[PDB]
């Protein structure tokens, strides 16, 4: 796993020279943006359950998937579906705070699409619901925080792929 | 003690891996033992001996 | 980063980042400017500090520099200096990052075995690091020296 | 099924089915027709039982039934009743099977998570199950009511 | 007992006795009288049953009782009859119990090791139990023979 | 563990003699009691949680033990107390159906007193709570069932103290 | 695992509807066949050793497999061959009691071909041995039990692939 | 304390406490003075804030106040208020400590199990805690309140 | 473990009342002492190996224990002596930095005397070495830090005594 | 770890002295009698099953111990009894080869009496069974080797009683 | 002893001593007289060999003898030589035993930690052991030197 500062440090280490001034400038800009990102992330954590419920209501509620045989039409299936959405949100929150989606791709997206395809869960349908959740979360978090949420949602779209 | 109460601390991601089949029971045990859950209940309070 | 280490702990807990941990991350965001300025000063004086530390290390371990020692000969001494400078650059990178763990992962893990393969004495390497730490404390500001001393202490523990 | 549970235990023991376990399966075969008759009665009176139990549940938990509760409005109450109907069908399937494991797979797994996601009150769901048990006692024979009551009691524990 | 086996399963499951498990316990309660009557018949005809079984077993495998055989001689033949009688008493206990639990703890755990140590032939012991099963079917009612035969059959399989 | 039938079988095996008339009537007593036992067990499972709640309300709730510094004055401590009471109740219901105290001796009452002592949890408080649970259980189960449940629960309480 | 009743329940759950009368008739047929199946399973357990002995002798006795270099020419391989054959017989017997082959296919037929490929055992020779065991088992059990046992053994033959 | 949590992590690592962890402890030493002023304000509004938040919570969940609810009657309502007051005191102690772990050990660990036994509704309790956070936002200065709201939110999340 | 602030919180919790202003003043005193303790703790970790070597020279070096048959006269025994001293130093450093001795009692003390008695290691010799380590640690840390670390070391020695 | 030669070495190590003439003589005696000990040990291993059979026949069989209620009445207890004698013989022969009685005390006699007392095994019956094994082992091994084996067998009996 | 080590392995495997292990014991006993004769010769010439090897080791590592080395001064050099003498006696014990286990128990278990604590140079200690091995090989007869060389080589490997 790699932090943003750690990624710059890794590039400098591979180069064999001390971290460049431009890389230092990028790190300083990351810190300045990180303050606002951290405040919004704390807000996201407080309303995480509400965000999950809103997305489920937007798509899953009163849906054919809820109807029997829809791959979420079981008590175990429903618990797993909600849990997967919440886990994606938590990993995305960590990625947004770090500024790098590498950790989310490394663990959350590592073969997740292949596993979901084997399970038969609809990856594209889940991605559409995740995009709706991302839009609502971005609106609540703010425009600047929505930009970070957009990066996490882009990683989610890659996970759909 | 009861065996009917896995309290909050349980690791659901480990459960998910085991259900999928990606994690064997042996690896499940190693992660559970390594986790801070096991440490807090056993390592830190009780002496190393 | 320090925030990254906190994030790893939070991921193991599988819960959102702790309130105090987030506050510490915000403090790190404020501290980044001081870290950058101190690191820039350290990089500017890095070569001079390396030369002074090398002279002090040679005084501490004349036998190592002399024949029958690890640094015996110009080539061996030059390799010793290159290792010292590489460790110094890694120390600067770790200080800039603010995470001792990144520096430990990059180097000083199994460093005793590496020194055994080279044949150099770990205590003599440690003394050279200590001389570099003293020079760095003088070069940096008092606030910067305090943080630099902590990074140097981690390096000293790795050396021992 | 009962055969499924017994065979699972025997497979774990890696032993051919014990004489007593085989006798249990034979008892299931003997009482299969009676169990099917009870299940058929439950399916036949399913709609009427649902209506009566719904009235009793609303009386027990007026706040949920009223606006400002989980079943706020006709649409929310109808969705709640549909979920209760799915429970009732699962209870009929379990009663026919003779083992509560199928019902546990249908509804018990993650039941707390589902109720929390909906926001609805688990205790009120349990009270509705109790009302269904009373109606089933009215519509079943005394021997049939006892077995149906036992399966419904497992359902009550699942609600908790 | 069958109740004992169900209790063991419930204790492992960390759950109260299943409704179907209680139903089998109820069946065991109902069949207590019939099982006791069958056991009384076996105990009443005990001497003749195992006497005929011993003759049949020695006829089937004459080397058990011949010179150089394990039971060669009157005293060892009587000891062989005692071992058969131990098994017969265990089968009567098991018929009363309604489960294999009584026999398994006595004569079905490690029995192969014990018989190998003494030198008696395990296959011949199994045939002796089979001869007992035939005699018991002759001396019992048809469905009584079926149940008693089932418990006997578990003993025979254990010897294998 | 043991049962009434299993214990009589054990005694007969110790004696080394086939089923006697005395053995027959001891077993027959268990056979007759079976109907009462199973009905009571179903009732106990149905009202198990309510039984625990009633017992602690009658004995230890709204007391100094619940008030700060009383070994039950925490969310975790309170949950643990309810858990141990449920453990005793479940094993006692098992043992009542079994008819023998071997199950309680083997599992319920093994080292429990020493562990309770070292923790500092009051043995007397547990004994009072167990008696209150016995009263509630006897009421729910019925008169004949209450007498048997009393015997099994009495074994647990006496072993604890 | 799965059973015949469980399979009917799974179909009804996928439908999301209460059991049909025709589905109930299918369940009634399973209940009718249960008595013969149970007695047959008891017979199979009693004569399991005899069945294994006869089938093994017909399949590979006095053969090149027993002869040196035949892959059953080691005592360990001989014992392991008997162990695998006994496991096949026992698991299939349990599936026969269930009336549904899904449990046998999931428990025993998952990865068996890959494991046997790594082992180097002749799957076709094992299939011939299993068919011979099916013939012997049908002879001992009877015609009615043999037909069901043959179907389960045919499922095992399909899993041999 | 945050230092205690860091020490636990270091003990698991079998290493002396990290220089970064020590710096974090120093940072909280700096934060403690402002936290103490905020805690003094919390103690000043110990009763008034409880009363205001309790009125809001009672409005949110009228059924609990209504007969047949958890807090039915004056005595039960007083007990509900006392539980809320104990949570508020725990929140103040946790805010002073800086580590939510002290609050978690005192309560919210197994609190759901306690609520299941007592009959208390977790949703209404969580809403009351949130209302307390809003009242506290008005009660305390925003810079101090932001951290305090996070501590209250941690309790709310554990409840949910 | 327990901390100084946690101990004040524990006393307030036992009382049941909110933290008093005077109790907060006690906590503020702990906060003031923490800064000096932290700087000294960093110094102690840096020179920990030298401190251990100095104490070992003070007592173990040129001693009958090191001489053959002295119970410190083995490669394993000498390594174990070094490891035990290091573990005591690590626990003591944690206790001094934390400012509460509860951690030392909780982990190091419990049955340390019993384990030493079972092993046959000389408790008095270890206590003398502990005093030597306290002197060296006080010298390296400073006078003010030596009082706190020395008090914790004296507490460990007092428990051993 | 302790062996005869190793124990001489260990005593010398405690002294720190170079090998004494007395130590050389004792080690030479071990070297000298190793041949007879080795041959007898091989014979014991070859006829181990016959020895335990003879021992139980001579001492533990055809009595109340194996009759009902005698702690061997059941097959489980009988299997454990012959297994216990087998372990006794195996570790005894280990120790007889080693030449030092210390090994058996380390493994065979560590807590053995306490374990047997707890389980209800007759200590005297075990001792007499060990003596019966001693007679049978002496017969098979021969007088010169059996006398050496008898000393270590008797040490096992002494530990039991 | 070699027989003792074989017995340890056999006990772990829960099997009586293997025929090959018994043959190892027989061979060791047959060669025991020569093994002890070689060991006695080593003990007889131990002091003179120690002096010669110490001079050779000081010649190879003058810096260690000189100030700034572990054996700085006569007293430090004497302690160094005493440790070497103890190792030599342990080597004699191992050669007599025929297994390296006695030497391993006496030393080389945690010996690296002891050397790190003292600061004495492990490579120099290893070279001193090698010098003693060369002198001892010259001193002993060819057959005895061959066995002594193997034991000394094991000691040298432990030193390295
Ligand atoms: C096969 C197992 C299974 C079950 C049971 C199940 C239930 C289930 N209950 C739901 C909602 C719900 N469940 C309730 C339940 C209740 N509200 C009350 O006041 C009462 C106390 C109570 C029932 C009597 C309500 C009100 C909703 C709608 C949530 C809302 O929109 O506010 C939903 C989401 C809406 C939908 O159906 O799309 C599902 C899927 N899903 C499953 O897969
Ligand atoms: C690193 C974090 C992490 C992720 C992301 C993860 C994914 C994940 N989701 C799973 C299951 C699942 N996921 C779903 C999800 C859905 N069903 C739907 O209809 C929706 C479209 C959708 C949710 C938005 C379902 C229904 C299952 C259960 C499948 C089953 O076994 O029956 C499983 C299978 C094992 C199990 O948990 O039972 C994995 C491994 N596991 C992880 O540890
Ligand atoms: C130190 C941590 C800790 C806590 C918090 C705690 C709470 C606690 N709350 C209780 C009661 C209660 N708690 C509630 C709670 C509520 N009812 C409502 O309507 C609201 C939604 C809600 C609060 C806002 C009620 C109604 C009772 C009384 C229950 C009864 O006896 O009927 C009781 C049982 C009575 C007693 O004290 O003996 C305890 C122990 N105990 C602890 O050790
Ligand atoms: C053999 C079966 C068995 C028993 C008996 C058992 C008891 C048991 N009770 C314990 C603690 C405890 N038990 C209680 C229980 C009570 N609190 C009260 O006010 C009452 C007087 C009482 C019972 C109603 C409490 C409060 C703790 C300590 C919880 C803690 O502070 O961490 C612990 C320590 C671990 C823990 O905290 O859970 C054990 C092992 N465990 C077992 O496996
Ligand atoms: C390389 C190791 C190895 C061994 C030893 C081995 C044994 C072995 N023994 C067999 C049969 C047999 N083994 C015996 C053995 C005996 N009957 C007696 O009366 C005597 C006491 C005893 C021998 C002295 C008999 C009679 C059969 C034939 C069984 C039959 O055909 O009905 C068979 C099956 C027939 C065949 O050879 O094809 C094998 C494979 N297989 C192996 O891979
Ligand atoms: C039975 C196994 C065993 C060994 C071997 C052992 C060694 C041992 N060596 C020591 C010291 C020492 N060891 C050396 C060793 C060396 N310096 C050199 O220049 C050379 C390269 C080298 C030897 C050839 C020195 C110089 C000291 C003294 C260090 C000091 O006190 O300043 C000490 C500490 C002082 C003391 O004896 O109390 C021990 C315990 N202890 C044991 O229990
Ligand atoms: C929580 C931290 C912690 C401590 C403190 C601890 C103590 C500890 N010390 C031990 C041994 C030991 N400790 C010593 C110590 C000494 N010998 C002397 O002559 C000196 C007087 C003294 C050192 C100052 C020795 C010699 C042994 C090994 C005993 C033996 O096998 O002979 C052992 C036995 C296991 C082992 O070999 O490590 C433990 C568990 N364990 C721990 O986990
Ligand atoms: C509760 C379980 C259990 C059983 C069954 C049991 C039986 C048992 N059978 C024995 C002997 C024996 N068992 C046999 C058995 C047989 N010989 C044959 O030819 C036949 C094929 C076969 C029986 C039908 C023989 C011959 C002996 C005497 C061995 C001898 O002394 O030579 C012995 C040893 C002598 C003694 O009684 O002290 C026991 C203990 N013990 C138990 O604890």
């Amino acid at each position: 796993m790699q932090d943003a500062i750690t990624a710059v440090i890794n590039a400098s280490d591979v180069q064999g020279k001390y971290l460049d001034t431009a890389a230092m400038e990028k790190l300083k800009a990351y810190f300045a943006t990180g303050e606002l990102r951290v405040r919004a992330a704390s807000v996201i954590s407080a309303n995480a359950a509400n965000i999950v419920k809103e997305a489920v209501a937007k798509s899953l509620l009163y849906s054919d998937i809820t109807r029997p045989g829809g791959n979420m039409y079981t008590t175990r299936r429903y618990a797993a579906c909600i849990r997967d959405l919440d886990y994606y949100l938590r990993y995305a929150t960590y990625a947004m705070l770090a500024g790098d989606p590498s950790i989310l791709d490394e663990r959350v997206l590592n073969g997740l699409k292949e596993t979901y395809n084997s399970l038969g869960v609809p990856i594209a349908a889940t991605v559409q619901a995740i995009q709706a959740m991302k839009e609502v979360t971005a609106s609540l978090v703010g425009a600047d925080a929505g930009k970070e949420m957009g990066i996490y949602f882009d990683y989610i779209c890659s996970g759909l792929s | 003690f009861s065996g009917q109460v896995p309290s909050q601390f349980r690791r659901p991601d480990l459960e998910s891996r085991l259900r999928n089949g990606e994690i064997t029971v042996r690896e499940f045990v190693r992660t559970l033992a390594s986790s801070e859950i096991y440490r807090n209940r056993f390592y830190t309070p009780y002496p190393n001996t | 980063s320090v925030v990254t280490k906190s994030i790893v702990n939070a991921d193991a807990e599988a819960r959102y980042l702790s309130p105090g941990e987030l506050d510490r991350i915000k403090n790190f965001v404020s501290t980044g400017e001081r870290r950058l300025r101190i690191a820039q000063t350290l990089t500017e004086n890095r070569e001079r500090i390396v030369k002074q530390a090398g002279d002090q290390l040679f005084q501490k371990r004349p036998d190592v520099v002399s024949p029958g020692g690890n640094a015996y000969g110009e080539e061996m001494t030059a390799t010793c200096l290159r290792d010292l400078d590489y460790y110094l650059r890694l120390v600067t990178y770790g200080i800039v990052a603010g995470d001792v763990t990144p520096i430990e992962e990059i180097g000083l893990v199994g460093v005793r075995e590496m020194y055994n393969s080279l044949g150099t004495p770990i205590p003599a390497v440690a003394e050279g690091i200590r001389a570099m730490k003293n020079v760095a404390c003088s070069l940096l500001s008092a606030e910067d020296a305090a943080e630099a001393g902590s990074y140097f202490d981690f390096v000293i523990g790795a050396m021992q």
